[PDB]
């Protein structure tokens, strides 16, 4: 019975790389930004977003494991800046 | 495990739950002979150190997991 | 002991305070900002950076002070049997700041301050 | 006290009564006037053969008193 | 004797939701009948009385009480897992 | 039997993230910080108060539904 | 042995909300009020707590009373942590 | 039920002290109640254990 | 009013029963009650 | 008032200590003020520390 | 039906197996039935 | 002041409740086993309230 | 060893808030000293932790010493919290 | 002052060790102080518990 | 089970860790680009 | 590889529980295997803690 | 033997740091001692024996640890009440 | 320094209290009971504390 | 310098398991032993945790 | 290596402090029961059993004592 | 090696010193118990 | 036998605290993996002192670290 | 103290009592004029054949009485 720990626990590594890529579009976007917005349940809605969308499956291992994570972040905020500037 | 290491006690020896068995039946049977007394006597004492001994190292190895579950939090 | 524990954590929370007001990086971050308004410009250089380079430089200036606190301090001659030596010691250790402190203000305001060799506590806001 | 002289103000003065189990009051005069620690002005004020009495004078004379007092009973 | 079911393939599901409902229809039915197996096992006289069956229950006993705490820590951490990212 | 109170409880800490997504209270925040805004206030009416009063409407509307939850369960 | 049950719970529609708060917290004042008194007195008399067969009741009951008192400290405490993580902000 | 089987046994060895086959009966009678009852009284002690342990972890 | 109890009312049983009759008559009642008194102190203890 | 004919048996076995049916009466009544005691001190104790529960809980 | 446990069925052995004969006879049975005791008292405290 | 207390209490009740058997051989071994008995009891039914304070 | 009860619990005019304070402080510090010295005298002598029937009382002046502090601790805590969150609103 | 008559009575018993009237008075007074040197330090634990809750709730 | 225990002891923990890290790094490395564009 | 060497003394008893000097040794071994475990458990335990710390203290 | 020293030493204050740093030395030089001679106590062997001077040396250490936790909490509070003015 | 500690203060209490009982059963009931609680008060002198030290924290 | 004189008596009791002065030093000398080891891990404990709780406090 | 521990270090201490009681109680069973009558081999291994029951009790709770303080340091730990 | 114990040695001052079978077979159980209970009073 | 032989700032501080807490953490590694040094008593106070002092040195380095990067985010938002 | 002068001020004079047990004040005298150590300005106080006295002077003449007096009533 460890699958099922593990199913849960390889989702939520994989929705903050998720959170990464789509948060700043809520940041640009007119109707989506903190001054419409709330904090309290802002962050419910970036999690769920990102886990309605990411491609891999879910119960499947992220391949993110000890490649290279802090220039990955700067990755992947340069393509959620750049897909803000465009939305 | 832990079934293991209950079934090393029922296999390290053969049939001795029956021996004892039959060694009553011969002391119901007459019970009137020294050396039967004295057989019995070092049948059944053997009896008491072996589930004893069965009972106590599962009792040690219970909160030995017990240790080990408690301190993933 | 432990109340050198307790003294050291209490600067590390109130350091922010300290490097804000009691040092001289008001002197630069002043400064700064003034030739930013004296050519009119509102939002260049965008003064979180200008910050940036007023305390890299008010840093490593205030630096060799604090470095004469480490050699005062660190060392195994503080037991002191009796407790008054032992506070002129620490009275002596932080003398170097009350002199950079005594070098930068003016006279007469620290001791109309301490009207109420000079405290330390006196001389900050104449700072 | 024979090598110095102390000087407090008046409103430092302290009361202290102590009570001997095992020595006199005239054994413990004794043992102030022999040495040179007695003062006329501050005496003791007591029962002369008891182990009761009260004292009143500079903190200086009665911490000796008190603390002179206090160790005889330990040694009888 | 036992079962094995031997391919465990994996049937790909639309979300995990599913799975976590019948992981736990998986085994509430199974603690549940274990919670009745040794009660009616301590309940008869019979059983209790003899050495042989008194040290598995007392076996199954250390299996009931190993399991549960098994899957709640399990569990609690699953939980403190997902807030500390739900949160923010 | 046991469980279910694990998946009550786990069931319990998830709760006000369900309300900050499931509900209908993403209606009356939004609407009430544009109303806000719209009149150039920043600071005022204090919106740790307006978080309360748009929560308060949505639990006024949500009771009989989640209401029916506990004579079921 | 002696029992009672009552079978039809009330039930209608209330548009007013704070009356059955009411009608909840006041069932379970009274129903862990009567039962702190028969688990006493049952301790109190000296014949029930000398049988082994009313021994096994009354470890039965301190153990009732006890998971139920913590249940409903634990409901209640994620319940208003709940609301607190909404009004703060 | 055990209970009554014990209670109805001790009678006869209160009319007879002497009997022998009566006191061998009595006492495994009486020592298999005390059997009995202490693994009542240890089975429900887990049953609250796990139950309070739950909480213990959640709260 | 004297109240009585389960241990009174089983030495209640040994005590109308009636001189090696008498004083065999001591050695199983000490056996008994001293085998049915620690029978609840560990469920007493069970308590906690 | 059961400390009453507590200390109301034991002045005749300390008078007369040879008795047979006086020190079975004795050791019947010690054994059960024994079991009185622990259980009146065993109830009190749930009852402060499920109250201390709560302000564990809620502090 | 009276319930017999497996301790009930060791004294039955002993009385449907069937002076100085019959004294020994209870001498073997008084401490067998105590073994029998103290080798089920052993498990009863490990469960807690 | 020498303090007296209930074991001493209970103790001296076994000595003065007779009248002169620790000066007058099996009344007094049973007389000893119930007075080493009850101070048993009496330790053990208050240390449970002692291990029971905190 | 032979007591004494009084009965007069006066009344004097509050003239604000903090003259209803001062009295509810006086009125709490005597009663969690004197039960404090009163524990204390119970132990201290030696007669009274001897006995068995004292030493329930002693537990249940123990248990309402622990609860009535640790009662008037939370509230007070939750109190003063209460007035740091409306006061950074 | 308890220790005083504590070390009075253990050096009659070292010289007589067969006398049965004092080990019985030695007992009830060793038994005695057994009785209160742990009440003294059960009730200093609670002071200090009580006492490390208030900054554990405040701080 | 003393041997696969423990080392699903680690198992447990070290990704537990690993998917806090990769959490906070998330959290600092968008806010640090809602600061910047703030500026 | 202590739990080889463990698993290779308890066969002997299997074979043999009544050898005094056996058990002897046996006790000797178990006990030094239960202080190892749960020292290997527990040292493990302060480096997760303290290095959920570090986290705790920067997010 | 024993000895005692009945002259205590003091000196002028003319500001308001050295008041507060002779409660800084005043506060060193308690705890330097109390976790000192509580140690000797341990280290002396004879001294451990004893339920006399065993429970002296049980409230030396409450005496130690509630005046140690009293002087942490009130500068958390006393650097709390700077930091939270100066943020506003 | 050759060191002794309060329990060995009462176990050589039973060595100086007697004079000559370790010489003259050498030289029975009498070696039986003073051996007897001797031990059983060491054993009480050991619990006693015990308690205390784990009330330390 | 304690467990010199712990490791010097063990041996002649080794030798001379029957003698009843010697056992009984012997049991003297480790009782003793074990009330200053506990004692020591106790002390050093708090010595830790109060450390523990200002950087607790200060975090 | 056969390794060995503190444990194992008391234990065989006891069994080196000791040299033959392990087989002279052998040979007192061979002489006894060769003839089970005789009063200088009744007390012969009677007091070869008598010294074989206080060893083995004083080997065992020797390791129980050892034991607990070891397991209040590891409890100590955290 | 002759191996020697002091329940060794005191068979020896009854050799070296059917009555005789009976004070030894007596004296040898006085040390057999007070020399065990010494030792379970350790734990 | 026994034998013993003998013999920017920032930028050589966190290189002297990286192998400071690595030979720390080894030294206790492979004093537990070592099952005779776990078993002695006063081995096992040493090393209770040595897992005491090294929670507190990588506690008192982290907290000093939060603080000395938590003291640079108000002067430059300012 | 015969190898340096130390000097302090006035207001560090420190003094203090101590009580010896099985050593007396005219041994300890003549310990004192043994070695040379022996201050008639700052004499030792008490009786001349008892076991208390008082002692005033320079904090480093009053802690060298003391702690050769503490460690000379040990000894004997």
């Amino acid at each position: 019975f460890y699958a099922l720990y593990f199913e849960i626990h390889h989702l939520v590594a994989s929705a903050a790389l998720g959170f990464a890529r789509v948060a700043p579009i809520f940041f640009f976007l007119p109707f989506l930004n903190s001054g419409v917005l709330s904090g309290a349940p802002r962050n419910a809605i970036i999690i769920l977003v990102a886990l309605g969308v990411w491609p891999h499956a879910l119960n499947e291992a992220p391949p993110f494991l000890s490649v290279a994570m802090i220039p990955l972040v700067l990755q992947e905020a340069a393509v959620g800046v750049m897909l803000g500037c465009l939305l | 495990y832990l079934d293991d290491v209950s079934a090393k006690f029922d296999t390290g020896v053969d049939n001795l739950q029956t021996q004892v068995t039959e060694a009553l039946d011969k002391l119901a049977a007459k019970p009137s002979d020294p050396a039967l007394l004295a057989a019995y006597q070092s049948k059944l004492s053997e009896y008491n150190l072996y589930r004893n001994a069965q009972s106590n190292t599962v009792k040690v190895f219970k909160d030995i997991d017990a240790a080990i579950i408690q301190n993933f939090r | 002991n432990d109340i050198s524990l307790i003294a050291l954590l209490a600067f590390s929370t109130l350091l922010p305070f300290i490097i804000a007001s009691g040092t001289c990086f008001v002197k630069f971050s002043i400064v700064f900002v003034m030739v930013r308004n004296a050519l009119g410009l509102q939002q260049i250089p965008s003064n979180m950076t200008l910050n940036g380079v007023a305390l890299l430089l008010s840093m490593f200036v205030m630096w060799p002070i604090m470095h004469d606190a480490y050699v005062y301090f660190e060392d195994e001659d503080v037991t002191f049997n009796d407790i008054s030596s032992l506070s002129k010691h620490v009275d002596e250790g932080l003398d170097g700041y009350r002199d950079y402190l005594i070098k930068y203000s003016d006279r007469e305001l620290v001791q109309f301050f301490e009207n109420a060799k000079p405290s330390i506590f006196a001389l900050l806001p104449a700072y | 006290d024979g090598q110095a002289i102390y000087i407090y103000d008046a409103s430092e003065m302290r009361n202290a009564v102590v009570s001997l189990r095992n020595v006199s009051l005239n054994e413990f005069n004794n043992f102030l006037k022999r040495s040179g620690l007695y003062n006329k002005n501050y005496p003791l004020r007591g029962d002369n053969r008891k182990g009761t009495f009260y004292v009143s004078g500079p903190p200086v004379y009665v911490d000796m008193v008190v603390n002179a007092a206090t160790m005889m009973d330990k040694q009888n | 004797g036992q079962a094995v079911n031997i391919r465990s393939m994996e049937t790909d599901i639309v979300s995990l939701d599913d799975r976590l409902l019948q992981a736990f229809s998986g085994s509430a039915i199974a603690t549940a009948v274990d919670k009745q197996t040794i009660t009616n096992r301590i309940e008869d006289p019979n059983l209790v009385t003899d050495p042989k069956e008194l040290a598995i229950s007392q076996e199954m006993i250390s299996d009931y009480n190993l399991y549960v705490s098994m899957v709640s820590t399990l569990t609690r951490k699953g939980v403190g897992a997902v807030e500390t990212l739900l949160r923010s």
